[PDB]
């Protein structure tokens, strides 16, 4: 169908198609509630939708360019508290979806011993290296940092300070993983900060490697259903773009505009190269759906 | 960040010979564009005169064709012996007949992103036969292209759509679409024969799964034909008997680039999981994976000139992988890991199989690699910026008479 | 460069390990075990059982975990490595420290041995490994004090565990990055690197040819390698947790293997799946050395991270997953000290109410450096509440429980502030003046320094045998003696260089 993009629009109507096309999402949503309204509409102005957003948030009351991913995770926790607030007349649908675990792991290099702390997740923020792909962003997300020399941990078992190792792993997947790639990084100076249009590529389906081997279910397939394109050289100085599956058949949603594309096409939005930072068209949000 | 230009090895110190790099004329990096990738092909015209070694390489819309010595000083950039430029659809791979080459003829096709083949021969500039030129056969770009082991007329093509074809040089190709007879029905794979009276063109259409078929590879034999598709399984067939032989699937993503081992017992994979994947030929089992890799593998290729097999030595094979990630990785298959003592049991858990890691792995160029080849003096890389890198090996560099 | 003093709370002897053991030596010349305490002491013992109390004597010197030992030149020469980055050069026999070397930067966690050529090599977390000449280590004097330093350069992460060859001819280390790496002692080279562990390498161990080598990993595997082939010949895996202590008999043939899951296992290597479970450990085994006074071996000394110290007989081995074991009574047992793993300071800053192992309560006196009172097995939050003193007096020193031992450290930062009444302190005319605490405990530290001369404070006076150390923040430790010990003619002069200027003041000027 399509959406109108009434001017700097475009990272609520991307999101909001890519939020869409998560047919476990699309279907528990027929029962905040402008966005219940804006879906039975397509199955079109969002103005109900959008000004609803603005009285809400004061951060969003501007008409500048701003982040999909600070409003992709601030819509879904929104959502989420209205259920469970709604709910007192514990795990919401909201979270069954979208909710994973990982844990902060701190192991003492002498005794061996494992401590934990959880922590739930609705994005996956992954930082992001030059010709690198997602699989590799996420063993590097899951690196192992080490407490050592004047830093050490104190281990109560030991009654000393030992050396350290803390390390992230994820313990329960999520029903839909959202990988937020962090291409807004801080530009080390005064200036604003850059854009990076690295060439980040990323496969159609997906197993996760940085899996506790605690969990039973670690190493389920993925498939992609969605990703939030980003064009523009600048953090707020561009225009978000959406591919999706709805069938077999790719779709490609510009705003207002929607085309069919083949599924080799993709190539073109993993990211530069030649690091021109020209346009970089590339993946800023990735969904991915289980299997089963 | 900068480029490595040598790594040590129990053998010794590998080199990296700039005297020797094979580029363009004018030497500008070719723009990094999503475009096809940079090829490299190889041939000896029975080293008559010691300089028998021709090289082709295609960049972008242009295609040389140079005198290739080695690790000596390469030859005269600004004089090719051939060139060619194609404003129209761009080449994507090509192969040489190594069977039918001499001083006088080579025999050299050429793949297209548009699905076309075209026979050339550089030396001479005579001929020039295209196949499928009317892209009535199939209209999806070509990705791998290599003439059948012993033959000098047959060739087989891959193209995108998950298709082969085999081609004949004395055929010529129909004026419209054509009619296809089924021959051998497969798991997921099927194999027709065009239902002609007149000899057309395409001796037969091979249907290889889902997906596009991203390379195939033949048995150093011959009898047996390796192919990856892009839905991540490796189908390996018996080529003469044309029925399956062998399946595997990827951990995840789908398989980009396959080659076989000297005696050809093993095969490695590449894939979109930034893993090597080891198979074992007459067990039809993986036996090893590799991690060493920051992105996708685009090129395995085994080195048979640090391998051995038999003996009361130990078996110990040696292949490297070039990726996506601009890096270069050695691998070594030792019997510690052959001889040990969404299916999972064709595609076993990452707990069930060993994990191998790389004896190397350098940042050789500034783009993503798309060649691996092993010589007898010396390995050779190339870019998509079309550097085509020689690496000198040890004691391979300098000769004494 | 912050000088710290400290001091133990301690008896004069504590001939028993005050804490877990982390390595072992023994010398069957004069059948004599010599046992690495995490008490900073190392014990002398005897595994003659004709004799019933096996201590015979104890060396202490350390400050900080002594993590591995080394017995040279037919017994005559100990080395020793610990936590407070020094190895000391021992004399063995009569049982006193000969010499100090402080050349690592951080714990020293591992020694290597060599008999042919009388080498021992430490490492440890300063990512450093130096090689040392025993011969010329044990004829360091006053004058000569210097000796040639031969590191090797290599290694990117900590380092667990090192080991040579009895020819002097290869070296490996083990570490938390995962590869082995490998040298030659004499020449320094790099030889190779070993990779497939996935995790730390705390155990390690070479044939006498330097051609294979034995790796225990806390990935849970054991790895015999081939440094011919430069790879891996054969992975075991007969542990559940982390292996950390490996043993091998005289023919490389048999690994004796522990760690993590108080298993120990006798593993054949040219046939893994004949494992013989000898016994399952109350504690972690930490290290094992076997007896070697036969062609197979007669029994195996066996350290963990509890006190005492057991020896397991293996008679019944050669006529035996396993889920029965060889043995369930040790047949040694030398016994050990309880560990102090609890403590807090009370509302007066100068009594602290304790609790060791043996969930036992004892309720000590800082000021005093005495232990009033023990008070069994008594609840120790309620103790607590108890012993409960309505007063306000700001924290004055710090407490650490590593050595399992009381160890008070003083600190410039706020050691003075401590002014107590002398009256309801505990002291008497009964004129009751403002005392500080820190100033007042300083001065009896060094009662016995003739610098400091009234002979103490007066009211007080702490044990003889206490020993106060000097040493740095997080750092090494400057000098150790006992209290009665400084007024010795060559002790005295190093007091004048190593002691800060304001304990100095406090001391000598009677500044307050
Ligand atoms: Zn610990």
């Amino acid at each position: 169908f399509g959406l109108v993009n009434f001017g700097n629009t475009c990272y609520c109507n991307s999101v909001l198609q890519a939020l869409y096309f998560c047919r476990p999402f699309r279907e528990n949503v027929l029962a905040l509630t402008c966005l219940a309204d804006l879906f039975h509409s397509i199955a079109i102005p969002p103005k109900k939708f959008i000004s609803r957003l603005r009285k809400e948030n004061d951060l969003f009351d501007n008409y500048m360019q701003q982040d999909a991913h600070e409003f992709l995770n601030y819509l879904l926790n929104t959502i989420a508290d209205i259920l469970q607030e709604e709910k007192k007349q514990e795990l919401t649908w909201v979270h069954e979806i979208f909710q994973g675990t990982l844990t902060n792991e701190t192991r003492c290099l002498n005794c061996e011993t494992v401590s934990s702390k959880d922590e739930d997740f609705l994005d996956l923020s992954v930082d992001v290296e030059q010709n690198t792909s997602i699989t590799h962003c996420l063993r590097d997300f899951s690196n192992t940092e080490t407490l050592c020399s004047e830093q050490k941990y104190y281990c109560e078992t030991c009654c000393s300070k030992q050396e350290a190792q803390k390390r992230m792993r994820v313990k329960k997947l999520p029903m839909i993983l959202a990988l937020h790639l962090k291409r807004f990084k801080y530009m080390e100076q005064l200036h604003r900060y850059t854009k990076l249009s690295y060439r980040v590529v990323f496969p159609l389906e997906l197993r996760l490697f940085n899996t506790s081997s605690d969990a039973v279910n670690l190493d389920r397939m993925y498939d992609l259903v969605a990703v939030v394109v980003h064009c523009g050289s600048g953090p707020n100085r561009g225009h978000y773009i959406t591919i999706v599956k709805s069938h077999g058949f790719w779709l490609l949603f510009d705003d207002d505009i929607v085309e069919k594309i083949d599924a080799q096409a993709i190539e073109e939005f993993y990211g530069l190269t030649s690091d021109i930072s020209k346009n970089s068209e590339s993946g800023y949000i990735l969904f991915y759906q289980s299997r089963e | 960040n900068e480029i490595k230009t040598q790594f040590t090895t129990r053998e010794g110190l590998y080199k990296l010979l700039p005297h020797s790099e094979y580029s363009r004329p004018n030497r500008v990096p070719f723009n990094s564009q999503g475009s096809n990738p940079v090829r490299v092909s190889f041939v000896n015209l029975n080293d008559q005169s010691g300089n028998g070694d021709r090289l082709c390489f295609n960049v972008g819309r242009e295609l040389y064709f140079y005198i290739y010595k080695g690790v000596r000083k390469a030859a005269d950039l600004s004089k090719p012996i051939d060139k060619r430029i194609y404003k129209g659809t761009q080449p994507t791979c090509h192969d040489f007949n190594h069977l039918t080459a001499t001083a006088e003829s080579v025999s050299l096709l050429v793949g297209f992103s548009a699905g076309q083949v075209q026979l050339i021969d550089p030396i001479k500039k005579e001929t020039s036969k295209l196949f499928n030129e009317e892209r009535l056969i199939d209209k999806s770009r070509v990705t791998c292209v290599k003439w059948v082991p012993g033959s000098e007329s047959l060739f087989l093509v891959a193209h995108s759509s998950g298709n082969m074809y085999l081609y004949n040089v004395e055929h010529t190709c129909g004026t419209t679409a054509p009619h296809y007879q089924l021959l051998k029905q497969g798991e997921s794979f099927a194999v027709h024969t065009c239902k002609s009276k007149s000899t057309r063109n395409p001796l037969l259409k091979w249907t290889v799964g889902e997906g596009a078929l991203n390379e195939f590879a033949f048995s150093p034999d011959g009898k047996f034909l390796a192919c990856v598709s892009q839905d991540g399984f490796l189908r390996v067939f018996n080529f003469d008997s044309v029925e399956l032989h062998g399946t595997m699937k990827s951990y995840f993503g789908g398989l980009l680039c396959v080659c076989w081992s000297p005696d050809g017992k093993y095969i490695v994979t590449g894939g979109e999981d930034d893993l090597v994947t080891v198979w074992s030929f007459v067990d039809c089992r993986v036996i090893a994976r590799g991690h060493g890799h920051k992105s996708w593998v685009s090129v395995v290729a085994f080195d048979p000139y640090t391998t051995s097999g038999g003996g009361s030595v130990s078996v110990t094979y040696r292949f490297g992988s070039v990726g996506q990630d601009t890096q270069l990785c050695l691998w070594d298959l030792t019997e510690d890991i052959l001889f040990p003592h969404l299916g999972t049991p064709l595609c076993p858990r990452m707990e069930d199989v060993p994990l191998l890691e790389p004896l190397i792995c350098k940042k050789i160029a500034h783009e993503r690699l798309t060649v691996l080849i092993f010589l007898e003096d010396c390995i050779v890389t190339a870019c998509q910026e079309g550097f085509i890198c020689t690496w000198g090996r040890p004691g391979k560099v300098v000769s004494f008479n | 460069r912050k000088v710290q003093v400290s001091y133990v709370i301690r008896d004069e002897v504590e001939k028993y390990n005050r804490n877990g053991v982390n390595a072992l030596q023994l010398d069957p010349a004069l059948n004599r075990l010599f046992t690495a305490g995490r008490d900073s002491i190392i014990r002398i013992w005897s595994v003659n059982q004709h004799k019933q109390d096996p201590y015979i004597a104890s060396m202490e010197h350390h400050t900080d975990w002594v993590n591995d030992i080394v017995l040279c030149c037919n017994g005559k020469t100990l080395i020793s490595a610990s936590s407070d980055t020094t190895v000391k050069v021992w004399n063995a026999h009569k049982g006193f420290c000969m010499s100090t070397l402080r050349t690592h930067k951080d714990y020293v966690k591992a020694l290597a041995y060599a008999k042919d050529k009388e080498l021992v090599a430490s490492a440890g977390l300063d990512r450093q490994i130096f090689l040392w000449d025993v011969n010329t280590l044990t004829a360091l004097t006053a004058s000569n004090n210097t000796v040639t330093t031969s590191s090797l350069s290599g290694n990117k992460d900590s380092i667990y565990s090192l080991a040579m060859n009895q020819l002097g001819t290869i070296i490996v280390s083990g570490s938390t990055e995962k590869v082995l790496r490998v040298w030659d002692p004499r020449t320094c080279a790099k030889l190779m690197k070993l990779k497939g562990h996935t995790d730390n390498v705390k155990a390690l161990l070479l044939n006498r040819d330097g051609t294979q080598c034995l790796s225990g990993s806390s990935d849970g595997t054991i790895r015999l390698w081939s440094l011919g082939q430069q790879r891996c010949i054969a992975t075991y895996r007969v542990h559940d947790e982390g292996v950390w202590a490996l043993q091998v008999n005289d023919a490389f043939t048999h690994v004796y293997s522990g760690g993590r899951d108080r298993k120990i296992y006798c593993t054949d290597l040219r046939n893994p799946d004949i494992r013989v479970l000898i016994c399952e450990e109350k504690a972690p085994v930490l290290k094992m050395e076997l007896d070697r006074s036969a062609d197979p071996p007669p029994a195996i000394w066996v350290a963990t991270t509890k006190s005492t110290v057991n020896k397991w007989t293996l008679k019944g081995i050669h006529n035996f997953n396993p889920i029965t074991p060889l043995c369930t009574q040790p047949d040694q047992v030398i016994k050990g000290g309880a560990s102090i793993i609890q403590c807090h300071i009370l509302n007066d800053k100068r009594h602290i109410l304790t609790k060791d192992t043996n969930n036992n309560v004892a309720y000590w006196d800082v000021l005093k450096a005495c232990k009033v009172e023990d008070l069994g097995k008594v609840d120790f939050e309620d103790e607590i509440k108890k012993r409960f003193k309505m007063v306000y007096v700001p924290n004055w020193f710090s407490v650490d429980l590593k050595t399992g031992m009381l160890t008070i450290t003083l600190d410039e930062s706020d050691c003075f502030a401590a002014w107590v009444s002398a009256k309801d302190a505990g002291f008497s005319d009964g004129s009751d003046p403002k005392l500080n605490l820190g100033g007042l405990l300083l001065q009896a530290l060094l009662e016995y320094w003739p610098r400091t001369h009234q002979k103490g404070n007066g009211y007080f006076q702490v044990p003889p045998h206490t020993p106060v150390i000097f040493g740095e923040a997080g750092g090494r430790t400057l000098f150790r003696l006992l209290c009665r010990d400084s007024g010795g003619e060559t002790e005295s002069m190093l007091l004048n260089e190593t002691v800060p200027q304001w304990v100095i003041d406090i001391t000598v000027d009677k500044n307050m």
